[PDB]
């Protein structure tokens, strides 16, 4: 059986938001009712928000509530906070397949927080790594909001796109976002370059940091 | 049952109510809550989740 | 105090059987309408229900997995066991043990989750990580604060944990998501922002832990001038 | 049960007897004869003929 | 006394709806678990259940015929009606009205059948029969009349308007290459009552709504 | 759903015979039990012998009985009289398809009765039929047992087989059997033939009748 929920929902801080989960009479519409709602912060295990007959789990804030109308269930977040930005899953039990069915998931992006410029930290290949004919330049961007940005590597002063791998931004413990980019070269390539650079474009600003090979 | 099987649809101990149904069967689900026993009546014979006691029958207004 | 702890191999070969154990503390594996079982999440995929075993020992499996799944339980040991055979790369995922504190009917109660255990299905063998230091003049987050870190490089399978000063240092720490290089191995970076004044006064060691290889690396970040 | 759902299979008011079942359900049919009320217990939830009252449930020893 | 009597057209067009009625005397069309309905038997085929309607008005149809089958009833007139649309040659058969004197559960009681009503599905039209005489131990003689060239097959034969039943035999029909049916009826009679007693047959073709009375004289 | 019964059963007079009807748990094996057994003499309406839970219908001889074991039912005739020679049908109710299912039928041939010679009556084409340019010679054989015989038409004095249509023997009111054969020709064919003849072979005997214009 298949239950479908929106792929993405956006909300401003303080704004009431709803995530909806559409199913069938065999599952979401089955009586007595069971529809679970679970919150997941990417990279963590899911936590139960709503359980059973739209009941709020222990220790869950009052702003989360769950309801069902016919074959469609609905999670309501009344006053989205920044901590609520996360993935949300609906589950139900289908009696025709005697099986628990989950939705596709819904990413809630809570926007409207304060803006912060990105701190860029550029790190050169370690001498140990270089002892293996391997060079990894590491660019760590931190303490920036909103989540979106662009990373640009440059060898010498020209833009390069080969062996570049960036990770999608992720929230920090303080609430801002962070990202990592890796420039992979051979030790000879690194020691031959005049200057490597990592540039970050965010909210119209640009922050560039530069490194150069040494015999340290 | 002129247009189909006639069957009760009242809930728990509410005043008996009936409806006409295209199914040739009719059901009485019963389960429990902190409030006590909860009964649900209708037509067909649905599959239930564990914990629900399903009764069903195939004569007019048999699911009281 | 409910606690559901998964245990088992993080790396299984495509021609074996995945066997996971879940130790349960605080729940009943005896209520006829209460279930305990397994859910899984594959990378970039949604939550997928594997199965349940009820307080009566009755099993309910995901039909799409039914021929290969077996869920059992030992109530004396307060444990639930999962077994999945005919493994493929598609079975690589995070496996969560779950418990349903149902009372009157199926799924009428709160659902509790374990922390999840990552299981990778591959014919490749484990590769321990090489922890390299990350210190740079170009890591000046601000004027009063500097950023150091360590790069965990070239490990398989993916589950790796990072700590700083054995957990004594938690403020200003951030571990990043992993990345899959062309080599077929994983790399991630952990970082921490520290007061610049303490660089010569405080020691900063990171503690990487690779469970699939049963390895724990400790890398001291040494700030040396050339 | 350990190997499957355990369920009553005795007939009418006979001494209770139980059977292990591969079905996840268990049933109690009841009908009438010149002899009186006749009850039949087993596993599954079978489809019945009109005149038979079917009661099935999905927990161990629930079909008493 | 139970008597189920079917009535309706013996010839229906392949582009019409076959509608048959069954009048019931002695059975209950009101018991919740008792049914009344229709079975059929096609030539060289087995008995095929069409459907049932219960005392509550609930219907149960043969799944293979469900899209074309409708059974209804009027208890005030004590009748059950069958309707079958999208007709084909395969729907040509003898249709029996049936009643189930059930008591406690479905089919727990005796089943009563009607005489039956032959229904033929054809784009051809009815052809009335030609009744020809058949005259040619010395203590008893045999005469008859041959019903020739009729369609559809249902034809009835009597002798002396039913007064003569001893020594009588009506035969099964035959399909000639012409595409119509023929049968022969006979009776053996005393040689002594040949010139003094009258010997007439009464053929009845219902599809053509015809009744012939033919005298057999030698 | 499909219930299967043997296509044919043979029995001698006085012998005990059984006809079996095999089905499934959804029908014959369904409880409370219903398995009907119906007797039909070819060309007649069915008559109910057994109904419901192996119960004997009103007016049915005591020799008929019905039983059920698992998904297989059985009708037993304890001492088969010759009146019992007929088609037999089993029916049941399937709960999965909510439908009544019949078997393929079983033809019971009760043999061993007394032998009787066939009376043959050969009638000529009527003057009216020939007034329609058609000729039908009609051979009616009656009061013969066993059921089997062979009919042979002959044009002139040699056997000729063109447009000969015979009906399968059928029981009469007395208990014996009867059969009819029709020889169809155009009127000129008949009026040109010297002599037509109808011959009957039965129980080793030969009875030829002849008729000429």
């Amino acid at each position: 059986q298949s239950v479908t929920q929106p792929a993405s929902v956006s909300g401003t801080l303080g704004q009431t938001v709803t995530i909806s989960c559409s199913g069938s009479k065999s599952n979401i519409g089955d009586t007595p009712s069971y529809v679970g709602w679970f919150q997941q912060i990417p990279g963590t295990a899911p936590k139960t928000l709503i359980y059973g007959d739209g009941k709020r789990a222990s220790g869950v804030p009052d702003r989360f509530s769950g309801s069902v109308s016919e074959n469609t269930a609905t999670l309501t977040i009344s006053g989205v906070q920044a901590e609520d930005e996360a993935d949300y899953w609906c589950a139900s039990w289908d009696v025709n397949s005697d099986s628990e069915v989950f939705g596709g998931g819904t990413h809630l992006t809570v926007a409207g927080g304060p803006t912060s410029a990105p701190s860029v930290s550029l790190f050169p290949p370690s001498s140990e790594e270089l002892s293996a004919n391997k060079a990894t330049v590491v660019c760590l961007i931190s303490d920036f909001s909103p989540s979106g940005l662009e990373v640009i590597w440059k060898v010498n002063d020209a833009v390069t796109n080969d062996r570049v791998q960036t990770t999608r931004p992720s929230k920090q413990s303080n609430g801002k976002y962070a990202a990592s980019s890796y420039l992979t070269r051979t030790s000879t390539e690194w020691k031959s370059y005049s200057s490597v650079s990592c540039q970050v474009k965010h909210q119209g600003k640009t922050v560039e940091k530069k490194l150069s090979p040494s015999e340290c | 049952g002129p247009g189909g099987m006639i069957c009760y649809n009242q809930q728990s101990s509410q005043p008996p109510t009936t409806k006409t149904c295209s199914e040739t069967s009719c059901y009485k689900k019963t389960w429990r809550d902190h409030r006590g026993t909860i009964i649900e009546r209708g037509c067909g014979c649905p599959k239930v989740k564990p914990g629900i006691k399903l009764h069903c029958c195939r004569t007019d207004k048999c699911n009281n | 105090q409910v606690q559901l702890t998964e245990s088992g191999p993080g790396l299984v070969k495509p021609s074996q059987t995945l066997s996971l154990t879940c130790t349960v503390s605080g729940l009943s594996l005896t209520n006829n309408v209460a279930g305990s079982g397994w859910v899984r999440q594959a990378p970039g995929k949604g939550l997928e229900w594997i199965g349940d075993i009820s307080g009566d020992g009755v099993t309910y499996y995901n039909p799409a997995l039914k021929p290969r799944v077996s869920i059992t339980k030992d109530t004396s040991k307060s444990q639930v066991y999962l077994a999945l055979n005919r493994l493929t790369g598609e079975d690589t995922a995070v496996y969560y043990c779950v418990g349903n504190a149902d009372v009157y009917y199926w799924r009428d109660g709160e659902k509790y989750w374990g922390q999840g255990i990552l299981v990778t299905v591959s014919s490749a063998s484990t590769t321990a990580p090489k922890v390299f230091p990350l210190a740079s003049h170009s890591a000046a987050t601000s004027g009063s604060t500097v950023a150091l870190g360590c790069l965990v490089s070239s490990y398989f399978p993916e589950p790796v944990t990072v700590s700083w000063n054995s957990g004594a240092l938690t403020s200003g720490v951030h571990t990043f998501p992993s990345v899959l290089q062309s080599s077929g191995l994983y790399s991630l970076s952990s970082m921490v922002t520290v007061p610049a004044s303490s660089l010569k006064s405080q020691t900063y060691i990171c503690n990487v832990a690779h469970p699939a290889s049963s390895t724990k690396v400790d890398k001291k970040i040494v700030i040396k001038e050339c």
